[PDB]
């Protein structure tokens, strides 16, 4: 079993790349680079 | 160890000049765009700066290594080096400050001085294998 | 899981052929006729694809000689 | 002698082609009446632009988003032919002949520039292997 | 390197003129026309050094 | 033919075709007759810009006289 | 093996041949009634690479042994009987001689690479 | 970088510059106004001699440019704004002949520099292979 | 990676490897040296 | 003894020394009274073969710090701006000078080599 | 046996590369490169 971090909320994230970059012919651009810490259960 | 704290300077220098290079060649790639601003770095502070430091390259980051098919992807990475404005001479209307003789003249210095660095490392590891053979 | 580098070793010479077989299959669409591929893109890749290939030879030649001397020591 | 000057370098030529179609094509179709809809023909430029935008820190040069030239469009007044409106005006491209010429001029010593200059960086790199031995 | 586009503008610049003169040219016997005359302006650069 | 050597050479033909009209014109210039027996009409050349498909630009294309 | 050499040996010898027709065709420009040739140069290509038997080999002396002209369609009719147009022709052999040295590179560094695995 | 590239670098650098106040010169000859309206003073470089603590000899450098205060050849126009009384225009006195010479000879001693520079490298390429 | 760092790597390791073998190869011949003797 | 290589060797350096005045001398081609210097490689080479000052130098943290005849080429055809390099005479003089440092690599090259091959 | 992931409710990625693109006389462009899970029975 794992969790679901689809929510930012309880994501719980290692790291984060960001760039934001605009231009007002507005010329917009955005990135995100994400990695996630993830909870989890192992039954045997 | 004490293998690569003795070529470690050569090393690190032949590095610098091997990215000082792409700097300048992104100064002559970008020879006829409008106001491109040349950017140069300054080499024996950087180079102080590299041995006294580390690399310490800023910005970067990779994706994670979870199991096989996850699309390995990468963040834009540059080297820590602050770039420098190369002061211009001969205004030119477009803000354009890439000079071809300057860029030129420091292309072929910088080719001939990494050609140096590579003899000088190829001699070390020359010297090294010799003594133990 | 594991490294195996004989595994990475495979994956160097898989990674060199794929990128000569790609310059030879530039080279190839582009005599033919095909549109679009320009000719300034076919030479930079195939000397892209020669450096590589010098990269594999220059590897092999070391790896060759490192062997021929771990072979040399006395037992 | 990076592997990412050859990317820089590429680019470059890239550009510096498709700038030079561009003028090659700006100068066939001086006096091109019509289009293939009907129109007279509008002078285009290209747009330089630095690649790789975000981060990273110089290098390479992008030739997105060709555009149409403001030039007044002149015009000449055969009211005999055909495509020429109410006070007879054919539209006429408005080429600026000897700007187009000095272009493919410039465009050619830029592209050689480059062409050169991945020719060093594999002599440079190929030298680069022959390091130690 | 960049002198040519200096070079190019006049260029570029003398045919204008010509044009004019042309214009200015052709319009004889036209009645009561008034000629265009014409005339370069140097514009300098003003720029980081030199 | 790559892509330059096809626009100046269409250029260089459509100039060609069309410095033909000239001199085709300028030579019957007081000729009575044709062979039907019909004036000279005289010619031009129409220079469309080539490459309809794609990019819409590049070489000229000067069909139909 | 070692037939990966193939294509860009078909390929050259194409541009050769093609180089010879237009030669041809350049020298012919002014005769009556020549009606300028060419070859479709993609379609020979890909006819060649897709497409020769060994004859009998008894006892020896026994002797081994073995062995499309397009019209292009022309412009400006002449009624001096020719349909050769100089600048089309110019430009085609000019690109035949460029494509041709293309060819002759790509096969020069094939063999380059080829040797220098050996050593 | 090394002394003798900075030499011959300094000599195209100086070079250009004097082509390039060639070029204006020869370009803006005939051009009545200036922007906020003046005669275009005709430009020249000035050539110095570059290292100036150390061996007196070494590269040169062509800073400050200055104009040439010849006085500035007049026509009458006086209908003309920019004419004083006595309607004087000020038509920039740029001769033609010495500008064209100064254009052939800057291109000449670019080229020498240039190829000084190729000589050299190949000199010290050539050096790196030393014994080995 | 940079390929000055790959060569500059390839010999690093190289020789480090050769200077191993190369002390074994001492020590190992010490040994028997010592195992060859009368006593 | 390894000082038997210093002949050419000092020798190489001079020349490489005399090309930058030379260089000089055709970088200031045009400079208005330059007087194009130049020096006389046999005396100067004697001279150096033959043969700044020690500053305080106890142990380290106190910023250590170092401190050729040059002479007139006699010109011909004078120029009315002092300038007295006949680029002629230089670049004949820069050819010979260049293909004199290339002999002398070569002979430093093959001594080198020589010692080399005694010691293997 | 498998599982029938046709569906794309009931289906597992591991991985999904989504690129879309486009521009307003249009052209657009969608790229999809998906790696699924899939559950499996094996009987001997």
């Amino acid at each position: 079993h794992y969790s679901p971090n689809g929510d930012a909320s309880k994501a719980t994230l290692r790291s984060r790349q960001l760039n934001i970059s605009e231009q007002v012919p507005r010329s917009t651009q955005r990135n995100e680079t994400s990695n996630y810490e993830v909870d989890r259960t192992i039954r045997h | 160890d004490r293998l690569d704290a003795a070529l470690r300077f050569q090393q690190e220098a032949l590095n610098l000049r091997a990215q000082r290079q792409e700097i300048l060649a992104a100064n002559i790639a970008n020879a006829d765009t409008p106001g491109y601003q040349a950017r140069d770095i300054d080499f024996a502070s950087e180079l102080k700066k590299v041995m006294v430091r580390g690399r310490e390259e800023t910005g970067g980051v990779a994706l994670t290594l979870t199991s096989s098919h996850h699309i390995p992807a990468q963040a834009v990475s540059s080297p820590a080096v602050d770039l420098l404005y190369r002061v211009p001479d001969q205004p030119s209307l477009d803000g354009n400050t890439v000079d071809m003789d300057r860029e030129r003249t420091q292309f072929a210095d910088n080719s001939l001085k990494y050609q140096m660095g590579l003899t000088v490392l190829g001699s070390q590891l020359k010297g090294m294998m010799n003594v133990l053979q | 899981s594991t490294v195996s580098f004989a595994g990475q070793l495979h994956a160097a010479l898989d990674r060199i052929s794929d990128r000569q077989a790609a310059a030879r299959v530039q080279a190839e669409k582009f005599t033919l006729g095909e549109p679009g591929i320009a000719l300034n893109d076919v030479m930079a890749d195939m000397q892209k694809a020669s450096v590589s290939m010098q990269m594999g030879i220059q590897v092999r030649n070391k790896l060759v000689a490192a062997y021929q001397e771990v072979m040399s020591m006395q037992v | 002698a990076l592997l990412n000057i050859f990317d820089i370098a590429g680019s470059a030529l890239a550009a510096q082609s498709k700038r030079l179609n561009v003028a090659a094509s700006n100068l066939a179709n001086a006096d091109s009446v019509t289009g293939p809809d009907g129109q007279p023909y509008r002078a285009k430029q290209v747009v330089f632009q630095v690649d790789a935008a975000p981060g990273q820190a110089t290098g390479g040069v992008k030739v997105a988003s060709v555009i149409e030239s403001q030039a007044p469009e002149k015009l000449v007044y055969e009211p005999g032919n055909p495509l020429a409106d109410a006070n007879g005006y054919v539209k006429m491209p408005n080429v600026d002949v000897v700007g187009e010429m000095v272009n493919t001029m410039s465009a050619s010593r830029s592209y050689q520039a480059n062409i050169e200059v991945l020719n060093t960086v594999k002599s440079m790199m190929l030298k680069t292997l022959t390091l130690g031995q | 390197d960049h002198a040519i586009y200096t070079a190019m503008g006049a260029a570029s610049q003398t045919l204008n003129q010509q044009a004019v003169t042309a214009s200015n040219l052709a319009n004889a016997s036209t009645p009561g026309f008034r000629a265009q005359l014409n005339a370069l302006r140097a514009v300098p650069v003003d720029g980081l050094s030199l």
